[PDB]
RNA sequence: CCCGGCGAGGGGAGUGAAAAAGAACCUGAAACCGUGUACGUACAAGCAGUGGGAGCACGCUUAGGCGUGUGACUGCGUACC
RNA sequence: GUGAAGAGGGAAACAACCCAGACCGCCAGCUAAGGUCCCAAAGUCAUGGUUAAGUGGGAAACGAUGUGGGAAGGCCCAGAC
RNA sequence: UGUAACGGGGCUAAACCAUGCACCGAAGCUGCGGCAGCGACGCUUAUGCGUUGUUGGGUAGGGGAGCGUUCUGUAAGCCUG
RNA sequence: UGCUGAAAGCAUCUAAGCACGAAACUUGCCCCGAGAUGAGUUCUCCCUGACCCUUUAAGGGUCCUGAAGGAACGUUGAAGA
């Protein structure tokens, strides 16, 4: 349930909720991604900017 | 307060045409019970009481990819356990559209709980576009 | 206000909800302290800029407030299968909350 | 007093605190039952569940997620000695 | 090795038999050994071979102009096939 | 005597072996509550509350501790038509 | 059973490919069938007067020169549990 809403869209970019881990986890700041990221739910149409940050070398 | 998300009766249906039909079939009829439930449309209920709408198009394209189609049984020996027995095989009886053949969701909802509301919701009529007798609004 | 609190209640993100925490190993019945523990508390959780965590810890305090759970809610359950027969023996904890955050 | 079989039992009177003391004389639940407020419901599985919860016969609330039980979905299992 | 007066997660559903493992709580975190497309809740990930048979969850006494990796060797362009 | 050796459905590579990586994850140690036993501490000591260590399934035996329909008694004592 | 014809200038029903074939599998054969609750439908025949009640898509409720009709309607019977 909680997950679906950073991997049912996220798919079709490529942004694979297993595979996206291991390239996030690098920071020892951002851990508690596991029900912090559920505002994914309604929050779309500003959310789509925040696989940006780090993009460069994290894709 | 809930995270919970009962009935919903059934809140997301995505009513899409599945062309994977032959062309990647043994890949999608393995996984058309994940779609009923999910990895789109998982988002409220992926477990519990919930309804979707597939739209079928052909059936009698199997495609299958091994020695198997032409020497896997199927049997139902629906009375008194049959007896006398029968032995044709998966590319000679998906000439008709039956009930083991076509479906897939039959071995993957594999007893009929959680099943036994959602038989023939995707229609199964079977013929191309002569033969979409689906949904009149406008399916994906 | 967006706690960081975590301790038996990581539930507890919301901005009120209600939601529970910990009673603590001393004194968690007095109310309040008045004093304030913690300011890393948000920063884009509260804006017109967004993101879903700690980047930040913007000006607005939480106040030691333990408050007033004082009757005996339910806690207890048994023990029996095969002859395991314990129908008191159950030593009590219970949770709690905070009285109301006015910022 | 009134009906019925010149009956049985009740509906009011009534000695009476009382007929929940009425002569199948005990001030009084137990094995099992009848009409009903609403449930679940003539595709049934596996000690008939406590969960987790939709809204339903009904009830309180200047709106505030509760006070109520058969128990759509299914999860957990084998309560004994 | 603690077996039941020990219950149920192990290695298949061989309660005993490898052994340390439970009082009792959570709309909270995870440890190994089974796995990890499934009923089933995470990559159709990246990075190297093999394999082209339905091979995996049936081997023992042999077989065989189908191929696969390696190091020596024989024969051959004064002409071996 | 109904194809019934993973529980299925057999998957042509999703695999089979080697090399990378992070998710699931029994009651299994963690969050942080409460604390019976035998020990060590700060002191107290009729003794106890917390700290600190060993740790908290329990038919053979020995420790050692809670309560009743009311009888014989606390009490012409206070309680109640 | 053999056709072309190779793997390997051979020999050749197979390798790539064909054409037939039997209690046999199938199959509008013979016999019932969504009582297979997937709940599908053709063909042919038949109903259109007034309105009310709020807690409204949930419904609840009336009254129409009483229609053509319906089963007990008088014996049964051919099937009669």
């Amino acid at each position: 349930l909680w997950i679906a809403r950073i991997n049912a869209a996220a798919r079709q970019n490529g942004i694979s909720y297993s595979k996206f881990i291991n390239g996030l986890k690098k920071a020892s700041v951002e851990i508690d991604r596991k029900i912090l990221a559920d505002i994914a739910v309604f929050d779309k149409v500003a959310f789509t900017a925040l696989v940006e940050k780090a993009k460069a070398a994290l894709a | 307060m809930k995270t919970f998300t009962a009935k919903p009766e059934t809140v997301k249906r995505d009513w899409y045409v599945v062309d994977a039909t032959g062309k990647t079939l043994g890949r999608l009829a393995t996984e058309l019970a994940r779609r009923l439930r999910g990895k789109h449309k998982a988002e409220y209920t992926p477990h519990v009481d919930t309804g979707d709408y597939i739209i079928v198009l052909n059936a009698d394209k199997v495609a299958v990819t091994g020695n198997k189609r032409t020497d896997k049984v199927y049997y139902h020996h629906t009375g008194h356990i049959g007896g006398i027995k029968q032995a044709t095989f998966e590319e000679m009886i998906a000439r008709r559209p039956e009930r083991v053949i076509e479906i897939a969701v039959k071995g993957m909802l594999p007893k009929g709980p959680l099943g036994r509301a959602m038989f023939r919701k995707l229609k199964v009529y079977a013929g191309n576009e002569h033969n979409h007798a689906a949904q009149q609004p406008q399916v994906l | 206000m967006y706690a960081v609190f975590q301790s038996g209640g990581k539930q507890h993100r919301v901005s009120e909800g209600q939601t529970v925490r910990l009673e603590k190993l001393d004194i968690a019945t007095g109310e309040t302290v008045e004093f304030a523990e913690v300011l890393m508390i948000a920063n884009g959780e509260e804006v017109k800029i967004g993101v879903p965590f700690v980047d930040g810890g913007v000006i607005k305090a939480e106040v030691v407030a333990h408050g007033r759970g004082e009757k005996v809610k339910i806690v207890k359950f048994r023990r029996r299968k095969h002859y395991r027969k314990q129908q008191g023996h159950r030593q009590w904890f219970t949770d709690v909350k905070i009285t109301g955050i006015s910022a």
